[PDB]
């Protein structure tokens, strides 16, 4: 029993490149 | 097992039980009959132990020197049998390794040729 | 706390502080509950140290007869003390002598039991080794028969095909 | 009935005697205290290298048994692991009725403009499903 | 046919290799540590009479055995009271 | 001649058997039993009391087993609590029936 | 004694079925099921 | 020594859009068996 959902958000690659 | 130690411990326990029963009866009917039956059983056990130590059980003579030699001969025979089995096992392991190598070669050839 | 401060710290170092090779422990020591001195009996024989009653045979029947004779003597002494006068203390002496004789007989029995126990252990080990050798020989014969059958099947299949 | 210790037979204790004869430890007791609550290395310190032969044998047996896919000139099997495929950007994987491990390599690319990060594990998770589907 | 033969031969060889490894380990253990049974039996007879080493034949409710050697060695002996 | 044939039995067996008994298990993480660097190594370097060279006076068990497994800094970290040591002692006390079912 | 017949026998203790499963006041048993098939592959180490 | 540095790219980030094309062709199979 690892997960009972559908996940795509955890990656969430940030930008932190505001000019 | 069948050793003298078993009969010795049995006789010692019987003697201790007889001494305890005598001590209990000396400072005191189903009880009299039970004590008589216990004494008769202890006497029969002691007689059987004496008969075994006289005829069946080995006395202080006839030591285990011949038994030690027989045990050493059996250990040497078992070691020789184990060595032969290990040689046969090495032969079989080499044969199995060669068979596995041939099988893998055949599989790779069939894969590359397909 | 409660612990050795000087001795425990003096030997806590490298080099010669470690223990040397264990030599033959045949001198004064305090290992466990004994003095680390082998070949030392705990009780004497029946003919040395106390009155000599049990013979050199030390047979089970002989020990039983000696115990019965000692019990009969103790009973006679007790009857004489109870009937005539309590000024006789031979009963306690006879009981102590019987107890010492029984202790000597038990010590001799325990001393003789070591050889018999070693012989029984050796016979059991030989039987176990013979059973293991028989099982290994059966396994090797089965492996050889399987190899022979595999070879026969390979010869029969490739020829008829 | 109170000082018959001199008439008590000698206790043998064959098990404890045979244990204390040569095994200078406490094997005849519950030894799961410091073991079940600690990750000690039981075996296969460096001897595990010998198991590579049997691993490769099992891999070759499974390959011969299972219907292999198209060649693509990228099929290979050697020690350590089984190189699945190397054509183009194909990755390799192998195990370690029978389990099937993965995640030994990854995809490859060119014409940089660094490459994508390890977010590929998603597909690997699906691969894990494909490892457990066994179709 | 080759797979069946290889599986049978591999099972047989694994059993034989286990047996041979057991025999070799037993031989190595016998060659590494081995002494005469005389002293061992003497120590067993000297320490098995009383309740000094472990639980003797006189076992009763609440065995006085413990994970340590004994209790009299530390109450009055010089092993647990070397300095006091 | 004290380091040669006078300390291998006076302060080697007695001190090890005293510091390795389960009675003073929780009474040894203060003076140094296995946490100190020069303690466990010195104990391991003095394990010549249970090898095949001292098989004539084998009466006190758990001599080398402590320095082998307990002093390895693994069992010394845990099992120092009151409930865990008591549970271990209770589980080991039940193994005192090796003379009844030895067949 | 004093030079009795000695025998250089091998020390082979009993290793058939020891007390592996923890028991509670008797009525215990062994726990070794001889899982050699799984134990052949049990060194789950790191690939890289 | 590298557990917080997330190397962003955002040039080929289009790959994530392609990510939602595999489970649609074939989805993973739930196991519920953590052997």
């Amino acid at each position: 029993p690892k997960k009972k959902d559908v996940e795509f958000l955890p990656p969430q690659l940030p930008n932190d490149k505001f000019k | 097992m069948a050793d003298r130690l078993t009969q010795l411990q049995d006789a010692v326990n019987s003697l201790a039980d007889q001494f305890c029963n005598a001590i209990g009866v000396l400072q005191q009917a189903n009880p009299t009959e039970e004590y008589a039956q216990l004494f008769a059983a202890l006497i029969a056990r002691t007689a059987k132990d004496i008969d075994v130590l006289i005829d069946s059980l080995p006395s202080e003579e006839s030591t285990a020197a011949l038994q030690a030699a027989s045990l050493y001969k059996l250990e040497e025979e078992n070691h020789e049998a184990a060595t032969c089995l290990e040689d046969v096992v090495y032969r079989g392991d080499m044969l199995l390794e060669k068979i596995q190598s041939a099988l893998a070669d055949i599989a790779q050839s069939q894969l590359k040729t397909r | 706390m409660q612990y050795i401060k000087e001795y425990t710290d003096e030997n806590i170092q490298e080099g010669l502080a470690p223990k040397p090779p264990p030599p033959i422990k045949d001198s004064y020591m305090m290992f466990g509950n004994q003095f680390q001195c082998d070949d030392l009996i705990i009780r004497p024989l029946e003919s040395q140290g106390i009155e000599r009653l049990h013979p050199m045979q030390f047979d089970h029947k002989k020990e039983l007869r000696k115990l019965n004779m000692s019990i009969l003597i103790n009973f006679l002494d007790l009857l004489d003390i109870l009937i005539r006068s309590p000024g006789s203390i031979k009963r306690e002496e006879k009981l102590e002598d019987l107890k010492l004789l029984f202790v000597h007989v038990h010590h001799l029995i325990n001393e003789y039991r070591p050889h018999q126990a070693r012989e029984t252990l050796r016979v059991m080990m030989e039987v176990q080794k013979r059973q293991r050798l028989e099982t290994a020989e059966r396994f090797q014969k089965h492996l050889e028969r399987v190899i022979e059958m595999i070879q026969n099947c390979l010869a029969s299949l490739p020829d008829d095909l | 009935r109170d000082a018959l210790v001199h008439a008590r037979l000698p206790s043998f204790a064959i098990p404890y005697a045979i244990d204390v004869l040569t095994t200078g430890s406490y094997p005849r007791l519950p030894t799961c205290i410091r073991d079940k609550i600690i990750p000690p290395d039981p075996i296969t310190k460096i001897e595990k290298q010998a198991t590579l032969h049997q691993l490769n044998q099992i891999l070759r047996h499974r390959l011969v048994t299972t219907d292999l896919p198209p060649q693509l000139a990228n099929l290979t099997v050697a020690n350590g692991r089984v190189k699945f495929r190397v054509e183009g950007e194909f990755e390799a994987t192998l195990t370690v009725e029978v389990p099937w491990r993965l995640l030994k390599l990854e995809i490859l690319v060119e014409d940089k403009e660094l490459v994508h990060s390890m977010q590929i594990d998603f597909i690997h998770q699906l691969v894990q499903s494909r490892l457990f589907a066994d179709e | 046919q080759l797979q069946k033969q290889l599986k049978e031969a591999e099972q047989i060889l694994a059993t034989a290799v286990y047996q041979a490894k057991e025999k070799l380990k037993s031989i190595e253990k016998a060659r590494k540590g081995a002494i005469s049974s005389e002293e061992i039996i003497k120590y067993a007879h000297r320490i098995s009479a009383s309740n000094a080493v472990c639980a003797p034949l006189t076992w009763v409710p609440g065995d006085p055995r413990r994970p340590y050697p004994t209790d009299l060695e530390m109450r009055s002996g010089l092993l647990g009271q070397m300095n006091n | 001649d004290d380091a040669g044939n006078r300390l291998r039995f006076q302060l080697e067996l007695e001190f090890v058997q005293c510091l390795a008994n389960p009675n003073y298990l929780n009474f040894l993480a203060q003076r140094g039993y296995f946490k100190d660097k020069a303690f466990v190594n010195y104990l391991k370097y003095l394990l010549y009391w249970k090898e095949p060279e001292y098989a004539k006076y084998l009466k006190y068990p758990q001599c080398l087993h402590m320095l082998e497994l307990l002093q390895y800094e693994h069992f010394r970290k845990e099992l120092v609590n009151a409930q865990c040591a008591k549970f271990i002692d209770e589980q080991q006390i039940l193994h005192w029936q090796h003379y009844s079912r030895k067949r | 004694m004093s030079g009795v017949r000695a025998v250089r026998i091998s020390i082979e203790s009993a290793c058939e079925k020891q007390v592996q499963e923890v028991g509670l006041d008797g009525t215990e048993t062994y726990l070794q099921p001889l899982s050699m098939s799984q134990n052949l592959a049990r060194l789950a180490q790191r690939i890289d | 020594k590298r557990k917080e540095e997330p190397s962003s790219i955002f040039q080929r980030q289009r790959v994530d859009a392609l990510l939602i094309d595999l489970r649609q062709k074939f989805p993973p199979r739930f196991v519920q068996q953590k052997s």
